[PDB]
């Protein structure tokens, strides 16, 4: 009830702070024990009649001349929901968090896409050169020149988003990323290992969104070449590795959008705050888990997929003739390793998966394969 | 809250502040451009006894159409250095001063608005021996020729630069930083959101740090002034001069470029030096 | 990324007027062009507001409406006075071009049945291939001496427009049975509505479809096979709506099967039952499919305008569409045993036959080659 | 540093009245030109209150106004007229001059329409260059055997007038649209209004531009080059303020880029974002410079009269001006061949033809020599 310990001979259980299990009691399970140290630090952190009363039930157990632990948890428990509850208060109503979500949704899952579009579009060149030590702000500016280019005026909000360029410990988009500075009353919430995780996404996410923008503005350049028999080689594998790109950028607003949608629910359901720290933890697992990101043969696979169109669309953008001058010898080199990498994916599928390949397989093209 | 409530309802803290700009930081019109004006008609030994400098004060609040209250006065128009003998420097304070129960809050180092002030004053000599040059170019006109258009070309394109720096200090010492310190405010605080509202002198480029900007504008000003002595005996003479205000321009756009790397108040100097250039 | 829009022709004018009135009516936008007070990214379509139009007798009865302030019949005919009015447009053409940022496509609404639109409508497909060769042009064309007007036109249309056909004769007969009108001024409004949740994936943010690019590349395999087709049921669950698509009874129409679909959905639904929808449909089996390449069925989320229930749009490309290709000509044939060179008549007659010849080309084992 | 006023002809007597109207309804001075109970420096304009007008029929019923006390059709007879009263009407002007502190300049309120104030307008002019030699002179004529007149006096304020010009037509436009007269004491409301602003910076003191050649000096780079137009937005953000008064729908005007424009601020709008409005206008090139010198945009803030809501205007330095010669002096030639020396006639046409090669000379980036 007053945040401190009185203590300087590091007797009690408990040494930001953490927990004893070394000295911690035989009899007292560590269940109550870890709603002890999440009690106290709601108060330090957090620096009428819910404080007297209790003291006259912790005096009471003084009394009690037999430790009765199945009474020491009915004065803890109505503690804990207490201060929960009355925490639950603050991180939701009076500290926005839908506002605040709303935000990193929009830009760590690419939420707004849209203003991603145009940074791609502005600050493309200054990237794919290795990284130096002023690329860090030579993008910025560009990030802030986008902003203003999809009329989005709010200067809040706007210095508070910081692209990090991780240098000195190699092409530069493998190194971009996004930083938040936190405010004061979602720093509990909102650690640096959470904050990092939502990173992990925003580094995934941007590069299939930076290779289907790539993939289609060829498709602007094929469609616009309407004025050879081995040309048109080109499309029947463009959209090849269209359609099990654009889908696999389905699922996605399926997956966002969906668990989204239940992080959401779990809010305004439960007046408690615990279950909001398990609710979002859980919301965030599910996205490392169901995207595919922690699976390692399938993140493994596609990857090669994903770097493949870097090379197949340059092909048709260096140049504006027929694929003569080794171009067709190199063409051929990506399809016998494509078309293998396609089917070797479709073995793998064959728990989360059955969502995705019915997309791919609405045609029942790859049955043939 | 009895004591800030005693300072503003009874002894006008509020209006000391609103007083001092309208008088050190030239905010009020024809009272700069009233002095300033008196001072630089004269250019040693004269303009520096207590009988012209100390009187033209008392001259020029008259001209000002606002003040001439208890808070007008206190205006001790005095000196800090005694000049021997085309250069950009005339030094010269301007002092405010108080009473017991406000010089408790007002610091005697919060001297540094006569840091702000010896920078603003200097710049009025341009667009005052700018005006010169485009008054005395008037009584020449008949002479129409190739020397002549091409000559006052060059004002047009040297005066501009001083009425967009200047711009930008109207836009920063004086109106932005305004609007915090005023809507801030409303004890100890008042003494550090004083200390935070001048420190005025960050985006006033008086600031080491940015030091390097600034001496890059003696050279802009100092040339400016070699143009105001050239009043087609000499026309050479001026047009290389002009080629040099040329450089040491493209040269500034390049520094305060560079220097963006490394303060988002000077972000808002290249958005007005550059546009639609280079 | 802005779509400039042209509208040529008695029809076209009409249509457009009437899909403007619909789209600043979903934002908060009065007749007047000004904001009202009353997220929703309207730069799309408007300049900063003024809708980025060009309009070329009925241009009176739009300036007496109360939205004033928003700014022969032969062939041969048509494209004689284009090429006279040549440098007179263009300037309005060019300089709304510079005036946008990034100009991406051409959206442009006319009739082959009406004369203007046979005549100048045909001509600027030409000149705007010549003179900005790296822009989409999509047309919102509708099909009704009739079938010369149609078959000239078809002629431009298939090599010019790298990208929607609505067939007056179904949109009459809806009219009827559904609507029971039975005049132009009422058919109209379900004109309005096709356009207007055809262009709705642009004008909210979201995580894909963020360009005209966006939609068309996904349909369009080849540069041969361009022609789409539309369908809007409501006239409630996602499994729903989809089951009122896939009927002929409700496709603006008069083996076959499709190529690829795109889903757009207006409403709120649960995001998380859209793929147990879908599973349900590969088993029913309800509409056939190419086996020879990849393709997908697409479907994509929006929000309904909150200023002014579940709606429903479907992109479909069908070569059953290449049937009333082939009415059209065969009428052509007729008027030609029946009545300064008759010889470009002849041609485009010849370049039609490879049209039809591709569709039912592709609905083989070996569309390919 | 004091302003002198002289109204010539119908027209200037007309709108100088409604000027003298609205400028005393800012002060608290009451019709009877006393002040009444109810910082605003009121000396510049009014002498003790006293006007420094000088009226040159109608006169009449302006004495018969409530305001009392408050103080041919050729041009050679416009011309004869002045030479008839010269030292009778000049005494005014000089005990008027001296009378006054120190004269700063003259504001002159006239009509170029062939009326006999036009061809006063001419004279005085030659005048005021002969006898006052250090005076400014400002001159807010309005343009429309009329080809004649208005060519005439373009040969002097083209060399006398050391700087507003503002046609009828572009005006009638703004009439019928936003006031739906289908008068002249009806356009002149919105006419005195643009002079009111015109001298914001004026009436009220600030930092910078605290007298006439604070403003004009910056615009007008050569002698001949000196030729203004107006806005004024107000008939609520700065980036509402500057984006509606760049339109060509505001101007009071009926390749081309700009020299230098001003916008005055009048309202109480918060200052922080001033220089935000500025990039966005710089970014989405809404306006063109010149490519030779650095030519900006430059504002300043005042305040409103407080007896009597955001408003502002905007002076700028078109060389799209040239135009407006161009329509007269093409009447003129037509003119020239369909009907003592008629040698001034000549010259005027000379001099005039000078000034139409200096406009489109500023254009290109080789300006200079």
């Amino acid at each position: 009830l007053h945040g401190l310990l009185l203590d300087q001979h590091e007797e009690f259980f408990i040494k930001q702070f953490s927990l004893r299990v070394e000295i911690l009691p035989s009899y007292i399970p560590v269940r109550v024990a870890e709603k002890i140290l999440f009690v106290g630090e709601s108060v330090q952190m957090f620096e009428k009649n819910q404080e007297d009363t209790f003291a006259a039930e912790l005096h009471r157990l003084k009394q009690q001349p037999l430790f009765s632990l199945v009474d020491f948890e009915q004065v803890v428990d109505r503690i804990r929901s207490t201060v929960a509850e009355h925490l639950w208060k603050l991180m939701v109503e009076e500290s926005d968090l839908l506002g605040q979500l709303k935000i990193i949704k929009d830009f760590y899952l690419l939420g707004r896409g849209e203003l991603f579009q145009a940074f791609i579009d502005t600050a493309q060149h200054m990237l794919k050169t290795p990284p130096t030590a002023v690329t860090e702000h030579d993008v910025n500016v560009a990030f802030q020149q986008s902003a203003h280019k999809v009329l989005l005026d709010d200067d809040n909000l706007l210095p508070l988003l910081h692209l990090t360029i991780e240098y000195h410990g190699a092409s530069g988009w493998a190194a971009l990323g996004l930083s938040y500075k936190v405010q004061w009353p979602l720093h509990i919430l909102f650690t640096p290992a959470v904050l990092e995780k939502y990173n992990v996404v925003f580094k995934y996410l941007l590069s299939v969104r930076r290779v289907q923008a790539e993939l289609q503005h060829c498709w602007a350049l094929q469609m616009q070449r309407k004025h050879q028999t081995d040309a048109i080689k080109w499309r029947l594998r463009n959209h090849m590795a269209f359609l099990v790109d654009n889908l696999q950028y389905y699922l996605q607003v399926d997956v966002l959008e969906s668990q989204f949608s239940q992080l959401l629910h779990q809010i305004n359901s439960t007046r408690d705050f615990e279950s909001i720290r398990l609710a979002h933890d859980h919301f965030l697992s599910n996205l490392l888990a169901q995207s595919f990101i922690l699976l390692k043969p399938v993140f493994h696979c596609l990857n090669e997929i994903l770097d493949l169109c870097h090379s197949f669309c340059s092909l048709v953008s260096q140049n504006l003739g027929p694929l003569d001058e080794r171009g067709a010898a190199q063409l051929s080199i990506l399809v016998k390793g494509f078309s293998r990498q396609s089917s070797l994916l479709f073995k793998i599928l064959s728990n989360s998966d059955l969502a995705q390949l019915l997309l791919r397989l609405d045609y029942n093209k790859y049955y043939t394969q | 809250k009895a004591a800030v409530d005693y300072f503003f309802v009874e002894l006008h803290l509020e209006a000391h502040y609103e007083a001092l700009r309208h008088f050190l930081l030239m905010e009020d019109g024809e009272f700069a451009q009233s002095l300033s004006d008196l001072l630089f008609e004269k250019l040693p030994g004269e303009l520096l006894n207590p009988l012209v400098l100390n009187s033209v004060l008392s001259k020029a609040l008259q001209c000002s159409l606002h003040g001439d209250t208890p808070h007008a006065s206190n205006l001790s128009l005095a000196l800090k250095y005694l000049p021997e003998v085309p250069d950009v420097l005339s030094c010269l304070e301007l002092r405010y001063k108080v009473d017991w129960p406000l010089n408790i809050v007002i610091t005697e180092g919060c001297s540094k608005y006569s840091g702000v002030f010896s920078f603003l004053l200097q710049l009025k000599l341009m667009m005052w021996a700018l005006k010169d040059v485009c008054f005395h170019l008037k009584r020449t006109a008949m002479a129409g020729s190739v020397q002549f258009r091409q000559l006052q070309l060059f004002k047009h394109e040297m005066q501009h630069f001083v009425k967009v720096i200047q711009g930008y200090i109207a836009n920063q010492i004086l109106h932005v930083t305004w609007c915090e310190f005023r809507a801030r405010l409303a004890l100890e605080e008042i003494q550090r959101a004083h200390a935070e509202y001048l420190h005025a002198v960050f985006r006033g480029l008086l600031t080491e740090k940015a030091a390097p900007v600034m001496n890059v504008i003696h050279s802009i000003f100092s040339l400016v002034l070699k143009f105001r002595s050239q009043l087609h005996p000499n026309f050479a003479l001026m047009q290389q001069s002009y080629n040099t205000f040329k450089y040491y321009s493209h040269f500034l756009f390049k520094v305060v470029t560079k220097l963006v790397n490394r303060q988002p108040h000077l972000e808002d100097f290249l958005l007005r030096i550059n546009f639609n250039n280079y | 990324r802005e779509i400039i829009t042209l509208q040529l022709g008695q029809c076209g004018n009409q249509i457009g007027f009437e899909f403007w009135k619909q789209l600043c009516a979903e934002h908060g936008i009065s007749p007047e062009g000004i904001v009202e007070e009353f997220t929703d990214r309207k730069d799309v379509f408007f300049y900063q507001y003024i809708p980025r139009a060009v309009l070329l007798r009925v241009i009176h009865s739009i300036l007496n409406s109360p939205y004033a302030k928003l700014y022969g019949n032969n062939w041969a005919s048509g494209f004689s006075q284009g090429e006279k009015i040549h440098e007179d447009i263009f300037d309005i053409i060019d300089r709304e071009a510079d005036g946008s940022d990034s100009l991406e496509g051409f959206v442009l609404c006319h009739s082959i049945a009406g004369g203007t639109g046979s005549g100048l409508g045909s001509y600027l497909l030409e000149r705007l291939n010549d003179r900005y060769p790296k822009k989409l042009v999509q047309t919102y064309s509708v099909f009704p001496v009739q079938p010369y007007n149609s078959l000239l036109t078809l002629k431009r249309l298939t090599q010019n427009a790298d990208c929607v056909v609505l067939d007056n004769t179904a949109l009459n007969r809806i009219a009827t049975d559904r609507l029971h009108i039975q005049s132009f001024s009422q058919i109209n409004q379900l004109v309005s509505t096709i356009m207007s949740a055809s262009t709705t994936t642009l004008r909210y943010p979201g995580y894909m479809n963020n360009d005209l690019i966006g939609l068309i590349a996904s349909l369009i395999p080849t540069p041969r096979l361009h022609f789409l087709m539309t369908g809007y049921t409501p006239l409630t669950t996602v499994l729903d709506v989809m089951r009122r698509l896939l009927q002929p009874k409700n496709v603006m129409v008069s083996n076959h099967c499709y190529i690829a679909i795109l889903n757009i959905i207006q409403g709120e639904v649960d995001p998380t039952q859209v793929h147990k929808s879908l599973q349900r449909i590969r088993e029913r089996k309800l509409a056939n499919f190419i086996p020879w390449g990849p393709a997908s069925i697409q479907v994509a989320l929006s929000r309904k305008s909150p200023y002014l229930r579940v709606s429903g749009l479907m992109m479909a490309n069908h070569t059953s569409i290449s049937s009333l290709f082939e009415r059209t000509c065969r009428q052509y044939d007729k008027l030609r045993k029946r009545e300064d060179n008759f010889d470009e008549m002849d041609t485009s007659r010849e370049i039609v036959q490879q049209l039809i010849d591709e569709y039912h080309a592709a609905t083989r084992p070996d569309y390919i080659s």
